[PDB]
This record gives structure tokens, C-alpha cells and sequence, in this order.
């Protein structure tokens, strides 16, 4: 005989009551309140008490799962499954003398023990079962796991007001490559404020607590912090807030201090991280609203406050790194920066090999040609290129549907109608192509003078200073157009094996560059960050404006002066 | 360093603080403090590699302050 | 059906009831 | 468009010179690596004035399957402040969208009012550099005077080959 | 008249789902949601929306553009939502026409019905993915100038497929 399943009423919610008809109670031979074990259709089982329906009609079953197998709360009845009667059993309940529970508490020992006695008072329970607290219950225990008992609750049993309750305990995604170089630069900072049970209170200070991530829009900045997240616990209150303000002056400064209040509340025995995103915050035509960045300043001040109290790490991600507040950048709230650049030719192949691994693409597909043809893209557009080449190989297809053959015909078809991302052709580009010294014909004496003033002072620094020779603090090369000045600088960077920050004048003509005093300060800071380095300013007459003229000269003249191997050469 | 801090135990605390003063020839005040940052939290490191895992309230009770962190802190901190 | 929403009387006419066993009316 | 080579006169030497840049990098790229040479990309035509140069560009697009998109010369400098820059980039997106296409740009000497000529030279240079690697899109330009052509547009990845179109013999 | 390549793509895109979502998860991709149609004004985008709803057969929910502009306060967040899953019910194709009304991108002006209706669509379309019960929601956006649709409305999961309906040629005007 088959019985239907119906959703429970508002009076059976959290009462552990099973509503049966009279013929099923005659067939089971049960009294009122006797224990019925229900073997569920989608695995697992539950334990309930038998109570009759008011209507007297037979053919229907309702059930409320409170004592359940873990992950077996499948008693929702949208599809209206039917249960057979062979799945309900009448189970004898001896009384118990000792239980063993493991509690799951909400976000001392005596209050937890008192809340366990109060939940489990006069109930039938079995072994390996979760007892779930009803909604609106007083106290702090959210769940209990049943571990053991001395009259052995394997065919279950009844807790009594005079039983004993004891506490034991035994509870038995895209990897994204290409950011490997910067993923561990993050850990050499943030691992030391994750192994802190007030040990750095005892011996030390506090490495910074205020990091900043920058990069082009599409290199996967938000997914990197979720990867460093899971990597070391943490609940990442990822407060984005692109428009959290309003018409009132600073009405969300009360709101962000409650955001910052639960940074402390969720700081006991566990890591936490405040993840401010899109600190972009557009540029209003008129003066930005006071509350907009004042609270920032509050966030600033608040942040600088986090130093006199319990110290919570803040990782911020912005898109365009310049035109921030200059009172951030000073030692404190925000002084350690990790820069994620546009991808090179090398790991763009390993960007592609991560995405190619999940899809069934056949072995007759190039990678180096797919890396080389895709110059100008970011990591978001390479996923959509591999999304679109899956679609035109499902779009057009055959009738067999057993061999997923994706070939080079529809990768080149999907290359055609995907537009490339902007905000790449700017700032400064390292890595270009290797040029040897033998490609430049003639000019033997100019090669000797360039070697004696920039490569010998950056490669052999002890023998330069012991012989008593000065380092020239910035050279200038001038001549007619067409006599290999840019080739001689690029041959010098290959033999030096150093970083190469190059700014040209044709980079500066783009309208996406914001006013270029702070692009010129961004170039000097990325240089002093990367160590032994060559800063190349090609076409300085276009940079200096052959007003904004006098302001540019000034940011340049002040940086040219204020500056075991160091120093930045300016060519 | 007499008024170094007078706290933060072990340290050197011998008569061979004269040679680091001789050594002393760069800048002060705000660089030397961060020498305490480059000797306080930089004296661990080597403790956490010789043992795999421990509660860090016992690592702070067994902290050792060495001579060898001072020479590398000269290379990391350049006063003026 | 009759309900008084803050003094205003409402007249409701029931056209169709669909219940928990899936059987609808006319 | 419908102009054949026989309507102009069958200019056989200018037929082979234009086919060496728009069809020979695709069909026979082995002969370029056999001789040790980079493949040319952009082609400038110079000569005496008239409508002779715009009919050769229409006749080249007729014999191969090739689509034609035309940008004028001194029209675009005289126009307004803003989205003539957007009209340049919407021409370049429509060339890559459909199929191997020829972008015809008109008189080049008029570009070479300090801020007027330079925001359009910036948008032209940052998008012609996007089709340096793509072999199916070719830029084709016609000018009257080879003297007042800017040397920024004469680098060996952007415009290489110079062909003289004479008065007929 | 004309558009024989581009309407055949719309029908093949609007038929594989609702019928066969097993083929999409056979290879490597989720079943997509956002079909964005655009063109110059006067081309046939609103007629090709009404053409799809006359053939395939579902509940079709049409939300207009210039009549959810003004209101009095934030009544969009009750109206949109109800509109969505309500259709969710008929397991359904959701039409949004004149997308540059509901959402601009005009930062200078900071309007009250502008800056958080963008959070009313990105956080609704990221939750309309019905993977608890494996439902199918298709959003067809039609706009006259998708030049000013935020940069955040082109991300995957959201509006992804963009089909261009351009000005007709001489062979197309013959068939018109
Ligand atoms: N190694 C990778 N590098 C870059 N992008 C990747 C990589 N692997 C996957 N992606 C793609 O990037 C997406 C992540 O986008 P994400 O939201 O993190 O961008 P974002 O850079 O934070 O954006 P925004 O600048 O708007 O804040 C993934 O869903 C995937 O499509
Ligand atoms: N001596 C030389 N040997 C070989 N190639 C040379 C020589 N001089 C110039 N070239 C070639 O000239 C071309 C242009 O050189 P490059 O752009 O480096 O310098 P430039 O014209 O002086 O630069 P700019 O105009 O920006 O000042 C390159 O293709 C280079 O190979
Ligand atoms: N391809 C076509 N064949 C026949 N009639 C057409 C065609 N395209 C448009 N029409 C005519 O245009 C009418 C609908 O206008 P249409 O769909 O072009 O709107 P629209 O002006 O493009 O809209 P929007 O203002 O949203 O940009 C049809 O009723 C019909 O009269």
C-alpha cells in the first residue's frame, strides 16, 4: 500500500511528530507517542513519534525530521513523492543511563551542558544522528551529534529527566595559473599575521597590515584573494560598496563601523580579513561627496586605529592605481603594494593549459601560435575565447555525439568576433625581444662608452668603487632620426639581465592616461621597487610638452634628485 | 642600545656592542627602532623551520635572540 | 470572503482552488 | 564593388605589386622565408591627382573576395571635438568582424591646430598596431604628396611598400 | 526580410536550451543566459524579439524600458524580482527591451534610481541560475546603443552573447 507525502503544518514545525491515518496505526500496532523509524527514499533515515490526524482519513503521511542522518534533510515535498508502507518500523526504546554528545554552537561548559539537557529532554534518539534545535530556541547550542551511550542506541532509545549528559567529541574550483609569481609575494607578507596567538604581542611589532593590489581590469584580482583565503582559513567580509553613500552627510560611517565591529567579533581564535574592493569609486564631474572618501578617511583613521587595538589585516584591490589619497600612501594604512601586470608570452600558454584541461579538446591544437596571435588580451578574454570555441563546436556538429572534436578551425573562427580589451597599451612595459650586440653594425666606440658607464656599474659594483670612479647619474643620447638609439638601449638591457621600465611619448598621447604627473610618479615607484633597474624615457620632448608643462618638469626634476646593488639608471 | 629598550631578553648584552657602534655610522631614531622590528620578529623564522608545528605560545616562551640577525639587518635597513 | 482592511470592507470572490494533492476544481 | 581590371586598362605591373602584399603573405609565405625578408603590410600609393587611385583600390577588392571600407582625408580633421575618434575605431572593428577586408584611407599629407591632428593620430596608431599580427586585414592609403607624409607612419611594421601610379603611357 | 544568417543563430541559440542542456555540460560550458541584441535605430530588433515569442512557446515576460524610469521611490526591487521567478514558475523566456533606460552608466550625474539598480540586476542574474532544481532562464536584452551599457554588464554569467543587426546592404534591401 502506497501513502502520499505532504508538507507539514505550522503546528508540527519543530515538534518531532509524524501524522498517520488510523489504518496505518492499526497495521503498525503503535500507541500514541511511540517511536517510528522512517527509511527515507533518497537515502538516510529519521526517527519520529506517531500521532493521529484529526480528519480520520487514511492514505496520507506527514513527517518532521529533527533527529536525522547528516545531510539527509530531504523531507521537502515539492515533487510529491510517495512512500510505501514497508519503510516504516516500530522500534523499541529502552531508557538510557548515559549519553555522549558533541555540540555545534552558534557564532563556558556549564551553560552548554544546561542547554544540552534542556533540548534533549524526553526524546527518542539513535546513534550517529544530528539533533537540530528548533528555530527561536533559547541558548547557544545549535546542534548535537550523538556519539555513544551505555545501553547502546543502535536500535535507539529514550532520554529521561534522570539520565546523564556527557560531552565527547569526534567529527569524522579553478586553480588559475599565471599569478604564481605574485601569489607567493602575498604570502611572504600575510603568513606572519596568520600564525599569531598573541605571540607577536610578546616579541615584536607588527609587519604592515594594509596591502594594496593593482592591475588591469580582467587579470583575476578578486579570485586571487579567495585562493589565498582558503589557503589559510579566514572569513572574508568582502565589502565591495560601489555606492554605499546617499544624500545625508556620512550616514554610512555609522554603518561601516558596524562592518568593522564584527572584524573584532570574528577575530577570536580565527583569522579575518577586510576585503575592500573596487576602491575605484568613479570621478564625479563636480567635487566628490564628502561622505564618499571622508568615511574613507574614517576607514583610514579607523584603520590606523586598528593599531592601538586588535589588529585586522586589510587587503584592498583597485583597478587604476593612481589618483588615490596621498595620506594613504605614507607608512601605515596602505604602504605595501603588489602589482599584477599584463601577462607575458610564457604563462599565457599556462593560462590556456589550465582552461584546456577541463574541456575535451583534441591533441592537434597549437599553443604557441594561440599564445602569439592573442597579444593584447587579458585573462578574462582567454576564458571567453575558450568558451566561444566550445560553442561553435557544439553549435555546429555531427549526429554521433561521442567524440568532442574541437580543432583549429573554430579557434580561429572564435578569434574573429571577440573584441580586445583596452587599458593595456600604457604605463611601462618590461620584457620585449632579445637583441644581441652584433645586430647593430658599426658603432664600436659608442658600444664601449655605454658599457663603461651603465653595465659595469650594475654588474661589477665592488670593482667600480674600489678603483675610484664615479657613477654618472643619468645619460642622454641625441642624434638624427634613424641611427638606432632605441636598439642600443634594448641591447643594453639584454646584457645587463635587469628590469626595464620604458616610457615613450607615443604612449602618452592616449586619452585614457589621467593627466600624467602621477603616471610619471607611478613609473618611478615601480622602478624603485624592482631593484637593479634601468628607466628609459624615450622621446622626452614629447613627455615634457614641446600648465601641464611646468608641473611635469617639476615632478621630474624633484625625482631626479632625491635618489649589495642598488640605484636606478635614467636613460 | 643601552637605552636600546631594556626589555626583549637574551639579545647580545656583552662588551661587543662597541663594534656595532663603531659599525654605527648611518642614520638614527627612526631607522634603529625598525632595527627592533628587524630583530624582534626577524628572530623567529629559523625557529619555525627546524620544528614542523607547535603552539606559538610555547615558541614565544622559547625565543632566542641571535647575533646573526644584526648583520643582515644592516643590509635590509639603510639609514640615510 | 469578507475582510476589513483598516476599516475598508473587501469583497472577494473565489474562482479556483488548487490543493496539496494536485487535484484542482472547475 | 563592381570595377574590374579591364575597365581601367589592365595595369599589369601594379597588379603584381599590390598582390605581393594582400595575397602573397597568405598563399605563398614560404617564398618570404626562403629569401630572408619580413612580409610587408601597409601600402601607400602616390602620384598625380585625380580619381585614378580610388579606382585601383576598388578593382583590387573585386578579384579576391574582399570587403571595402573607406575613410576620407581632410573631412575628419575639420570636424568636431569628440567622436570622430569613435568613428575611426568603429571602422576598424567592422573590418575585423566580417572577413578579410581592405581599409581605404584617403589623403595622408593633410594630417602632416596642434591638438586637432594629434588625438586622431593617436587613435589611428593604437588600432593599426592591433592588426599588426592579423594577416587578413590590410590598410591601403593614397596620397598626393610624398614629401609631407609623417615619418611616424613610416616604421617597418605599419606602412612599408611605396608604389608610384603614373599618368598613362 | 534579410537577416537569414542572424535569425538562424537566434533560433539555434533559443532551442538548444529548454530542450537539451545535457550537450552544454557534455563538453565544457554552462548553458548561457544573456543574449544581447543591438543595432542602429530602425533596424528590426523589437520585431525580432516578438518573433521569437510567437514560435517557441513558453511564458514570455516583456518588461518595457521608458515606463520603469520615473516612479516615486525604489519600487524596481519588488517589480523586477517578482517578474523573474514568477516566470521561473513556468519552466520561460524573459524579455527586457530598451536596456539603456533601466540602466545607464552616467557617472557624473549620481541619480537615486541609477546607482543601485545596477546592483538590482547583477545580484539578481547571479542568483537566477537555478542549479538547485536545474531550471532555465533566458534573458534577451535589446538596445540601440550598447555603447553605454556599464562595463559590468558584459561579464560571463550575465549578458555574454552579442549579435549585431546592422544597416542592410543592396542585396538585403532587394529582399526587404
Ligand atoms: N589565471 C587567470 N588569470 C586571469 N584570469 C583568469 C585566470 N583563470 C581564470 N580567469 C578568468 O578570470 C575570471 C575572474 O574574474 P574576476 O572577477 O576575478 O576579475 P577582476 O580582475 O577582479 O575584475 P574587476 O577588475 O572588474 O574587479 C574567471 O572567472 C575566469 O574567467
Ligand atoms: N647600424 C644599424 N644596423 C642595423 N640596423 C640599424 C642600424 N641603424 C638603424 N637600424 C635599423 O633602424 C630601424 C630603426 O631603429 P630604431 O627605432 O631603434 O631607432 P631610431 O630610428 O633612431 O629611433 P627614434 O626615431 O625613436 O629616435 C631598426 O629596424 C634598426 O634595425
Ligand atoms: N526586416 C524587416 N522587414 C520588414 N519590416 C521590417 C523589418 N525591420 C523593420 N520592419 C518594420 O519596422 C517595424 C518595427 O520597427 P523595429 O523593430 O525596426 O524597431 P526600431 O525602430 O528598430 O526600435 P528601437 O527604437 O527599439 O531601436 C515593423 O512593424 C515593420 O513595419
Amino acid at each position: 500500500p502506497l501513502l502520499k507525502l505532504l508538507p507539514l503544518d505550522a503546528r508540527d514545525r519543530g515538534t518531532q511528530r509524524c501524522r498517520l491515518g488510523p489504518a496505518a496505526l492499526h497495521a503498525l500496532g503503535a500507541r500514541l507517542g511511540s517511536a517510528v523509524k522512517i527509511s527515507l527514499p533518497d537515502g538516510g533515515s529519521c526517527l519520529c513519534t506517531a500521532w493521529p490526524r484529526r480528519d480520520g482519513a487514511d492514505g496520507f503521511v506527514q513527517l518532521d525530521p529533527l533527529c536525522a542522518s547528516p545531510g539527509a534533510a530531504v523531507g521537502a515535498s515539492r515533487s510529491r513523492r510517495s512512500l510505501s508502507l514497508n519503510r516504516l518500523l516500530l522500534v523499541p526504546c529502552p531508557p538510557l543511563r548515559r549519553v555522549a554528545v558533541w555540540p555545534v554552537l552558534r557564532e563556558n561548559t556549564a551553560a552548554v551542558l544546561e542547554a544540552a539537557q534542556e533540548l534533549l529532554r524526553n526524546r527518542p534518539i539513535s546513534l550517529g544522528h544530528v539533533v537540530v534545535a528548533p528555530p527561536g530556541a533559547p541558548g547557544l547550542v545549535a546542534a548535537l551529534h550523538i556519539v555513544g551511550g551505555t545501553p547502546s542506541p543502535d536500535p535507539a532509545g529514550l532520554v529521561t529527566p534522570r539520565t546523564r549528559v556527557s560531552l565527547g567529541g569526534e567529527p569524522p574550483e579553478v586553480p588559475l595559473g599565471g599569478l604564481s609569481e605574485a601569489a607567493d609575494s602575498l604570502r611572504e607578507l600575510l603568513r606572519l599575521p596568520l600564525r599569531y596567538p598573541r605571540a607577536l604581542t610578546a616579541l615584536g611589532l607588527a609587519v604592515p597590515r594594509g596591502v594594496l593590489l593593482a592591475g588591469p581590469p580582467g587579470v583575476g584580482k578578486t579570485q586571487l584573494v579567495r585562493a589565498v583565503a582558503r589557503e589559510a582559513g579566514a572569513e572574508l567580509l568582502a565589502v565591495s560598496a560601489p555606492a554605499l553613500q546617499g544624500s545625508r552627510p556620512g550616514e554610512t560611517e555609522e554603518n561601516v563601523r558596524r562592518v568593522f565591529q564584527r572584524a573584532r567579533e570574528l577575530a577570536s581564535r580565527g583569522p579575518s580579513l577586510l576585503f575592500l574592493d573596487e576602491m575605484d569609486a568613479l570621478c564625479p564631474q563636480r567635487g566628490s561627496r564628502a561622505p564618499e572618501s571622508r568615511v574613507v578617511a574614517q576607514v583610514l583613521t579607523l584603520l590606523d586605529g586598528a593599531s592601538g587595538d586588535r589588529e585586522v589585516v586589510v587587503v584592498g584591490a583597485t583597478n587604476r592605481p593612481d589618483a588615490l589619497d596621498p595620506a594613504l600612501r605614507r607608512p601605515g594604512r596602505f604602504d605595501r603594494e603588489v602589482v599584477i601586470g599584463t601577462p607575458t608570452l610564457k604563462q599565457r600558454k599556462e593560462i590556456l593549459q589550465v582552461i584546456t584541461s577541463k574541456m575535451p579538446i583534441s591533441s592537434h591544437v597549437d599553443l604557441g601560435l594561440l599564445a602569439e596571435m592573442t597579444v593584447g588580451y587579458v585573462g578574462a578574454d582567454l576564458t571567453a575565447l575558450c568558451r566561444e570555441a566550445a560553442m561553435h563546436a557544439l553549435l555546429h556538429s555531427e549526429k554521433n555525439q561521442d567524440n568532442p572534436v574541437i580543432d583549429e578551425i573554430d579557434f580561429l573562427e572564435a578569434f574573429k568576433n571577440i573584441q580586445p580589451s583596452s587599458f593595456r597599451s600604457v604605463i611601462g612595459l618590461m620584457d620585449i625581444k632579445p637583441v644581441d650586440w652584433e645586430e647593430i653594425g658599426g658603432l664600436e666606440d659608442v658600444k664601449l662608452k655605454l658599457k663603461q658607464s651603465i653595465e659595469w656599474p650594475l654588474k661589477f659594483p665592488w670593482e667600480f668603487v674600489r678603483m675610484g670612479l664615479t657613477q654618472p647619474k643619468g645619460v642622454l643620447l641625441y642624434g638624427p632620426p634613424g641611427c638606432a638609439k632605441t636598439t642600443l638601449v634594448r641591447a643594453l638591457a639584454t646584457s645587463c639581465h635587469c628590469s626595464f621600465v620604458s616610457v615613450s611619448g607615443a604612449d602618452l598621447f592616449s586619452p585614457f592616461v589621467g593627466d600624467s604627473e602621477k603616471v610619471l610618479s607611478q613609473i618611478f615607484r615601480q622602478a624603485r621597487a624592482s631593484t637593479p633597474a634601468i628607466l628609459f624615457l624615450d622621446e622626452i620632448d614629447s613627455i615634457l610638452g614641446a600648465d601641464v608643462q611646468e608641473r611635469v618638469l617639476s615632478v621630474l626634476l624633484n625625482e631626479l634628485d632625491g635618489v649589495f646593488n642598488r640605484s636606478v639608471m635614467i636613460i | 642600545l643601552q637605552k636600546l629598550l631594556r626589555r626583549v631578553p637574551h639579545l647580545l648584552t656583552e662588551a661587543e656592542l662597541l663594534q656595532l657602534a663603531n659599525s654605527a655610522h648611518g642614520y638614527v631614531g627612526a631607522d634603529l627602532k625598525v632595527l627592533c622590528n628587524e630583530a624582534g620578529l626577524c628572530a623567529l623564522r629559523r625557529i619555525l623551520k627546524k620544528q614542523p608545528n607547535l603552539p606559538d605560545v610555547k615558541v614565544a616562551g622559547l625565543v632566542k635572540i641571535t647575533l646573526k640577525d644584526f648583520l643582515q639587518a644592516m643590509n635590509d635597513i639603510r639609514p640615510s | 470572503l469578507y475582510c476589513t482592511f483598516y476599516g475598508r470592507p473587501y469583497k472577494l470572490q473565489v474562482l479556483r482552488v488548487k490543493g496539496a494533492d494536485g487535484m484542482i476544481l472547475g | 564593388p563592381n570595377v574590374s581590371w579591364s575597365d581601367i586598362g589592365g595595369l599589369e605591373s601594379i597588379k603584381l605589386k599590390l598582390e605581393q602584399a594582400v595575397e602573397w603573405p597568405l598563399k605563398h609565405p614560404e617564398s618570404f622565408i626562403r629569401m630572408g625578408i619580413q612580409p610587408p603590410k601597409g601600402v601607400l600609393l602616390y602620384g598625380p591627382p585625380g580619381c585614378s587611385k580610388t579606382m585601383i583600390a576598388k578593382a583590387l577588392a573585386n578579384e579576391s573576395g574582399l570587403n571595402f571600407l573607406a575613410i576620407k582625408g581632410p573631412e575628419l580633421m575639420n570636424k568636431y571635438v569628440g567622436e570622430s575618434e569613435r568613428a575611426v575605431r568603429e571602422t576598424f572593428r567592422k573590418a575585423r568582424a566580417v572577413a578579410p577586408s581592405i581599409i581605404f584611407f584617403d589623403q595622408l599629407d593633410a594630417l602632416a591646430a596642434g591638438n586637432v591632428a594629434d588625438r586622431v593620430l593617436a587613435q589611428l596608431l593604437t588600432e593599426m598596431d592591433g592588426i599588426e599580427q592579423l594577416k587578413d586585414v590590410t590598410i591601403l592609403a593614397a596620397t598626393n604628396r610624398p614629401d609631407r607624409i609623417d615619418k611616424a607612419l613610416m616604421r617597418p611594421g605599419r606602412i612599408d611598400r611605396i608604389i608610384y601610379v603614373p599618368l598613362p603611357d | 526580410g534579410g537577416l537569414s544568417s542572424q535569425l538562424k543563430a537566434i533560433r539555434e541559440i533559443i532551442e538548444l536550451p529548454l530542450k537539451q542542456p545535457e550537450l552544454f555540460k557534455s563538453y565544457g560550458i554552462p548553458a548561457p543566459r544573456g543574449v544581447l541584441l543591438y543595432g542602429p535605430p530602425g533596424t528590426g530588433k523589437t520585431m525580432i524579439a516578438r518573433a521569437v515569442a510567437n514560435e517557441v512557446g513558453a511564458y514570455v515576460s516583456v518588461i518595457n524600458g521608458p515606463e520603469i524610469i520615473s516612479k516615486f521611490y525604489g519600487e524596481t526591487e519588488a517589480k523586477l524580482r517578482q517578474i523573474f521567478a514568477e516566470a521561473t514558475l513556468r519552466h520561460s523566456i524573459i524579455f527586457i527591451d530598451q536596456l539603456d533606460a533601466l540602466c545607464p552608466k552616467r557617472e557624473g550625474a549620481q541619480n537615486e534610481v541609477e546607482k543601485r539598480v545596477v546592483a538590482s540586476l547583477l545580484t539578481l542574474m547571479d542568483g537566477i541560475g537555478s542549479e538547485v532544481s536545474e531550471g532555465q532562464v533566458l534573458v534577451l536584452g535589446a538596445t540601440n546603443r550598447p555603447h553605454a551599457l556599464d562595463a559590468a554588464l558584459r561579464r560571463p554569467g550575465r549578458f555574454d552573447k552579442e549579435i549585431e543587426i546592422g544597416v542592410p546592404n543592396a542585396q538585403d534591401r532587394l529582399d526587404i
